[PDB]
RNA sequence: GCUCGCCGGAAGACCAAGGGUUCCUGUCCAACGUUAAUCGGGGCAGGGUGAGUCGACCCCUAAGGCGAGGCCGAAAGGCGUAGUCGAUGGGAAACAGGUUAAUAUUCCUGUACUUGGUGUUACUGCGAAGGGGGGACGGAGAAGGCUAUGUUGGCCGGGCGACGGUUGUCCCGGUUUAAGCGUGUAGGCUGGUUUUCCAGGCAAAUCCGGAAAAUCAAGGCUGAGGCGUGAUGACGAGGCACUACGGUGCUGAAGCAACAAAUGCCCUGCUUCCAGGAAAAGCCUCUAAGCAUCAGGUAACAUCAAAUCGUACCCCAAACCGACACAGGUGGUCAGGUAGAGAAUACCAAGGCGCUUGAGAGAACUCGGGUGAAGGAACUAGGCAAAAUGGUGCCGUAACUUCGGGAGAAGGCACGCUGAUAUGUAGGUGAGGUCCCUCGCGGAUGGAGCUGAAAUCAGUCGAAGAUACCAGCUGGCUGCAACUGUUUAUUAAAAACACAGCACUGUGCAAACACGAAAGUGGACGUAUACGGUGUGACGCCUGCCCGGUGCCGGAAGGUUAAUU
RNA sequence: AGGACCGAACCGACUAAUGUUGAAAAAUUAGCGGAUGACUUGUGGCUGGGGGUGAAAGGCCAAUCAAACCGGGAGAUAGCU
C-alpha cells in the first residue's frame, strides 16, 4: 500500500522553501503571515 | 513497392509497407541534423492545445534546403535517405565547391543525377528556377509563396502544383487541393512532383503502429458525458445533435476560414 | 603565512579518550578539538608555531552535537571539528 | 553450551532515497516493550565517523526554471533575447594485506596513479568569444573468443573412527594473491604516402569538404583475455604458548592441472529492421586579430599542492512511507552446491533467524488441511468450491479457415536401476612429442588425459520409475466484441473505451483549431499523400427510398430591417 | 519476424474463502491475466479548480471530487428540528 506522502528533501525544498517562497509575490505574504503570528518555523528549509 | 505482410499475428495480418531498397541505411550526414524534443500537443502555458499527441520515437531534425539559393553551382545526388520529420525522402547532394545540403527527393531521382537552381537552370526535375522563367503547364513542388522565404507548397510526397497561367507579374498555380492561387511570378518552384508517392498506400495494421508515430487514441464525443463533449449523454446509445467539436462548432460542413488579408490571391477556391 | 592570531584561535584542546591515547602510542598522532572552520593547513601551521614539533599530515572530520534531554526538555549540543596530527616519528608532543 | 527446527534469487551481503545517533561501551528497570526482564532500537553517561583517487562540491549541458535590456498587460503581473541555473546524463586519478568495542579503497604496511603551480634544462610559432573532428548515442538477433565461478584430479597437512568393515580406487581441510607497469593476442574498423588546384566551412587556415594526378600493396586505429613483473612478499593448514576463557604472541607445508561455464567482458562491436534512435563541455586539430630575439608551446627533471563538506548506524526494514516494535509499500548491486530448461521448485552452503505472553486440556462450534464404503452433479441460481489433467521423446490428429491457424486438437506408446555394444560410445576439449616457418601470444600432424549424450540388446526390483516438489482438464453448439490493449485507486474488467480500417467535413499557411485581455505559444521547424473535428469500428458481401422539419452550403433580384443622417 | 506462444522476476487484479471493534481505513491464502511491448520502473520537470488531466468510469487531481484544500465575506440563510 503506497501512501500519499513519499518524501524526498529536493521536491520538499524545491516547493516550500525559503527561496521557492521568496521567489513569488504570494510566497512573501506567506512568510510574512508566519512572522506575525509568530511561528518559530518560517519554512520547511529547516 | 508495397509489400504485404503475411498474417502470423493479428498485428501482422492487415500491415502493409512501402519499403524502399535504395535508401541509405547508415547513419545521416551529421553536420546537418538538430534536435526537436517533443511537445505533447503543449504550448507554453503547459496545456493541451491540440489533442491526440504524445510518444512516439525520438527523431533528429535533418535541415532540408526549401530556399534552394545557391544558384549556377551544379550539385551531384550523393544519395537519398530516410526522413523521420516528413513523408516524403530527402537526397542529399553535393556541390562542386564541396558543399553538403538535403533538399526534398523528387520522384525519378537517383544516386548521381545533376542538379541546379537559378535562371539559367535546365528545365528537367530537380532544378529549381523561378516561376516566371518555368513554362507554363509545368508540374512544380516545393513552391514559394514570397519570393527568397523557401519552399512552402507541394512538399508533401507525392504532391505537386501545376503551373496554369501567367499574367504580368503573377503565375496562376492548380495546387494539390484543387484550388487555384495567385504567386509571384519570381518565386522559385522545382520541377517534378515530390517522390515516394507509395507513402499514401500503406496500411498501419495496428494500433501499436500508430502509437508509434506520436499519436494518441481518439475518444468519439458520443462516449463521453454532458460535461466533457456536447455530443455525450444518454441512457444508451443517443445523439439527437447536430454534429460539433469538442467547443461547440459545427463540424460537419461549417466553413471557417476567414482572412480578408490574402482573399485576393485565391483565383477560386478548392471546392 | 597564517598569522599568529589565527593560529592561537585554531586549537581549542587535546582530545582524551581511549582511542586517541592508542593513536598516540602507535602511530604518533595526537588527537585534538579544534575549530570548526579551521582548514588542515591552519592546524597543521598553529601545531608546527605552539607545539613546536613537526607535522606529517592532518586529518580532520567534524562532530555532530548530540541531542539531550534536561528535565524533559530537548536541547542540542554543538558541532566540534576533530583532528589527527601525525607527527615526524620522533617529536614526542 | 550442546541439540532441534526455519530462510538460503533470502528471512544472506552492500547501498541510494528517507531517517538522524537508533552505532559501541558502562550503568538502571519508574514509564515504554501488548507477559516477566537481569535484556532493549527504553533512561542516563561516556565514546565513535580520519580521503588528491569513494561521493558531493566542481567543469558541461537535457527537460524545465529564472531572466539585463525588450515586447505585452487596469495594477499585481505575463512572455521572452543575450545570459544564468538545472541531473536522472558527459568530464583526472588506488589497489592488495593488517587493524578498532565501535571507521576504513579514509588509519597502518607494501606497491601505485592523476591534475595543477612554480624553478632549472633543452628544442620551438604561440594565439579565440571563430572553423573542423570527436564526445555521440535505436530495437532485435547470432555467434565466436574469454573470464568471474564451479567440479574433479594432483599436491600438502591431519585421521584410522562409540556399532559389522575402513592402510585404502578410504576420510576431512587447504590448495589464495590486487591495482599498477611491460607485451600485444582472438576479434572489429580502415587502403596508406605525396603533389597540384578550389564559387564550401560568417574571414584565414597547413585543418575539414571537393577536383586531378603519381606512387607504395602493407600501414594505421581499436581490442577482451593470456603471459611476465608487482610477489625472496602477503595470506595460508594446522602446530609451538597465553586468555580478565570475550580474544591474543610465534611459526607456518602445498599453494598446481584438466574440464565445465555466465545474463559479466571483447561488444558504443557485427548482422538485420523500421518506428530512424540527446546536448554541451572536457579532448584533438586549424588558424584570425595580436605578440612577435618577450609571451606562449613540447619534452626531462626537482619541488610544492590537491582545499571544503559526507563518511557512525538501519536501509524489503522494529530505524524509511503506513497513528503501532503494524502479515502492506519501497529503486539499484552480488548471485555457491545437488537435482533442474531455469533467477521456477525441493534439500543444503556462507550467512542469518525461531517472528516479545506462556503452561495445560484434547468438548460443541469456527478456521486451515488429510482420508473415505456404495453412488457420482442426484447439490446449486450456477459443477461455487473441490477433485481431476499436468514432463520429455515418438506415433497420430477433425470440422472450419483470412491458408497463418484450429493444434499441445483429440488419442496413444516408452520412461527406474544394472551389464554389454563401448572396463565411457558419438560428440567436445585437447598435453607432451614431432615437424616447419614471414621465431611468435605462430602454423601442420598427432592423439595422451579430461568431459560426455542418446540408442539398442539382456537382466533386474517394486502395487507404482515424468514416483517427491514442480507441472494444460478435454470435447460439442451458440450470443457479443475482429484481434493485443484500456477502464469505475477502495463492491461493476464487460458486450463498455481504444484500435487498425472507412467516410464526411474544415484548413492554402501569418492554415483551420486550441491556451492566452495581449504579447506570444502549440498545430509544426509540418504544407492538402499535411493537419484538425466528427461519426463508424479488422475482414467479406453491402449500405436502399425521403431535402417536407432542424442544421449546414450556395444565390442575391425583390420585401423587411440597426447605428448613421 | 512478431502489440507471436509457454512460463519466473516485474506489472495487474478474474474467482473463492478468511478478515470485517481486521495483522491491514482495501489485505492474506489458494487459484488467475500480461509478461519485447499501445510494456514496466527510478530521478527530475510541466499542466491548478468551472481549472487541469482522462484508450471516457463523472474517472483522478495528497485515505477528500457532479466542481480539491486553506483562510476570509461569516454569526450567510434556515416559514425547519
Ligand atoms: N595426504 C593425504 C592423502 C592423499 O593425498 C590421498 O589419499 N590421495 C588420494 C589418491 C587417490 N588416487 C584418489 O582417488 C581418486 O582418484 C583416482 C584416480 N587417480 C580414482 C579414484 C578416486 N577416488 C583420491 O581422491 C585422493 O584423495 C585425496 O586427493 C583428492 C583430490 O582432490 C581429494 O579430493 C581428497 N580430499 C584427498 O583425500
Ligand atoms: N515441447 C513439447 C510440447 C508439446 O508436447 C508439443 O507441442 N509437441 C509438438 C506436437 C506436434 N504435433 C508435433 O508435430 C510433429 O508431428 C506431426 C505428425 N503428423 C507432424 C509435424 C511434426 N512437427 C511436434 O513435433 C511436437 O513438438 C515437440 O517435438 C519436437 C521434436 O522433438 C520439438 O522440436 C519441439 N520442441 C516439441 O515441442
Ligand atoms: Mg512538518
Ligand atoms: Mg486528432
Ligand atoms: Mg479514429
Ligand atoms: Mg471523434
Ligand atoms: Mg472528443
Ligand atoms: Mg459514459
Ligand atoms: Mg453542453
Ligand atoms: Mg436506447
Ligand atoms: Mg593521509
Ligand atoms: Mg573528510
Ligand atoms: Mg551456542
Ligand atoms: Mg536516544
Ligand atoms: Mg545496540
Ligand atoms: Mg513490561
Ligand atoms: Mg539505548
Ligand atoms: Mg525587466
Ligand atoms: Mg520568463
Ligand atoms: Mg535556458
Ligand atoms: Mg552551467
Ligand atoms: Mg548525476
Ligand atoms: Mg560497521
Ligand atoms: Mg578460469
Ligand atoms: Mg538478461
Ligand atoms: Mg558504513
Ligand atoms: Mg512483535
Ligand atoms: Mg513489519
Ligand atoms: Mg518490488
Ligand atoms: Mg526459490
Ligand atoms: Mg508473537
Ligand atoms: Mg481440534
Ligand atoms: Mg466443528
Ligand atoms: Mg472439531
Ligand atoms: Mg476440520
Ligand atoms: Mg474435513
Ligand atoms: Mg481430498
Ligand atoms: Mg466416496
Ligand atoms: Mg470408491
Ligand atoms: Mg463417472
Ligand atoms: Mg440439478
Ligand atoms: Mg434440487
Ligand atoms: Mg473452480
Ligand atoms: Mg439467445
Ligand atoms: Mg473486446
Ligand atoms: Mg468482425
Ligand atoms: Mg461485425
Ligand atoms: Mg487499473
Ligand atoms: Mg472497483
Ligand atoms: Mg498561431
Ligand atoms: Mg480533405
Ligand atoms: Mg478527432
Ligand atoms: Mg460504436
Ligand atoms: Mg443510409
Ligand atoms: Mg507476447
Ligand atoms: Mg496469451
Ligand atoms: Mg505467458
Ligand atoms: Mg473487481
Ligand atoms: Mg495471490
Ligand atoms: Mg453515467
Ligand atoms: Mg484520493
Ligand atoms: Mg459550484
Ligand atoms: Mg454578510
Ligand atoms: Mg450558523
Amino acid at each position: 500500500m503506497k501512501r500519499t506522502f513519499q518524501p524526498s528533501v529536493l521536491k520538499r525544498n524545491r516547493s516550500h522553501g525559503f527561496r521557492a517562497r521568496m521567489a513569488t509575490k504570494n510566497g512573501r505574504q506567506v512568510l510574512a503571515r508566519r512572522r506575525a503570528k509568530g511561528r518559530a518555523r518560517l519554512t520547511v528549509s529547516k | 513497392a508495397v509489400v504485404k505482410c503475411k498474417p502470423t499475428s493479428p498485428g501482422r495480418r492487415h500491415v502493409v509497407k512501402v519499403v524502399n531498397p535504395e535508401l541509405h541505411k547508415g547513419k545521416p550526414f551529421a553536420p546537418l541534423l538538430e534536435k526537436n524534443s517533443k511537445s505533447g500537443g503543449r504550448n507554453n502555458n503547459g496545456r493541451i492545445t491540440t489533442r491526440h499527441i504524445g510518444g512516439g520515437h525520438k527523431q533528429a531534425y535533418r535541415i532540408v534546403d526549401f530556399k534552394r539559393n545557391k544558384d549556377g553551382i551544379p550539385a551531384v545526388v550523393e544519395r537519398l535517405e530516410y526522413d523521420p520529420n516528413r513523408s516524403a525522402n530527402i537526397a542529399l547532394v553535393l556541390y562542386k565547391d564541396g558543399e553538403r545540403r538535403y533538399i526534398l527527393a523528387p520522384k525519378g531521382l537517383k544516386a548521381g543525377d545533376q542538379i541546379q537552381s537559378g535562371v539559367d537552370a535546365a528545365i528537367k526535375p530537380g532544378n529549381t528556377l523561378p516561376m516566371r522563367n518555368i513554362p507554363v503547364g509545368s508540374t512544380v513542388h516545393n513552391v514559394e509563396m514570397k519570393p527568397g522565404k523557401g519552399g512552402q507548397l507541394a512538399r508533401s510526397a507525392g504532391t505537386y502544383v501545376q503551373i496554369v497561367a501567367r499574367d504580368g507579374a503573377y503565375v496562376t498555380l492548380r495546387l494539390r487541393s484543387g484550388e487555384m492561387r495567385k504567386v509571384e511570378a519570381d518565386c522559385r518552384a522545382t520541377l517534378g512532383e515530390v517522390g515516394n508517392a507509395e507513402h499514401m498506400l500503406r496500411v498501419l495494421g495496428k494500433a501499436g503502429a500508430a502509437r508509434w508515430r506520436g499519436v494518441r487514441p481518439t475518444v468519439r464525443g458520443t462516449a463521453m458525458n454532458p460535461v466533457d463533449h456536447p455530443h455525450g449523454g444518454g441512457e444508451g446509445r443517443n445523439f439527437g445533435k447536430h454534429p460539433v467539436t469538442p467547443w461547440g462548432v459545427q463540424t460537419k460542413g461549417k466553413k471557417t476560414r476567414s482572412n480578408k488579408r490574402t482573399d485576393k490571391f485565391i483565383v477560386r477556391r478548392r471546392s | 603565512m597564517i598569522r599568529e592570531e589565527r593560529l592561537l584561535k585554531v586549537l581549542r584542546a587535546p582530545h582524551v579518550s581511549e582511542k586517541a591515547s592508542t593513536a598516540m602510542e602507535k602511530s604518533n598522532t595526537i588527537v585534538l578539538k579544534v575549530a570548526k572552520d579551521a582548514t588542515k593547513a591552519e592546524i597543521k601551521a598553529a601545531v608546527q608555531k605552539l607545539f613546536e614539533v613537526e607535522v606529517e599530515v592532518v586529518n580532520t572530520l567534524v562532530v555532530k552535537g548530540k541531542v539531550k534531554r534536561h528535565g524533559q526538555r530537548i536541547g542540542r549540543r554543538s558541532d566540534w571539528k576533530k583532528a589527527y596530527v601525525t607527527l615526524k616519528e620522533g617529536q614526542n608532543l
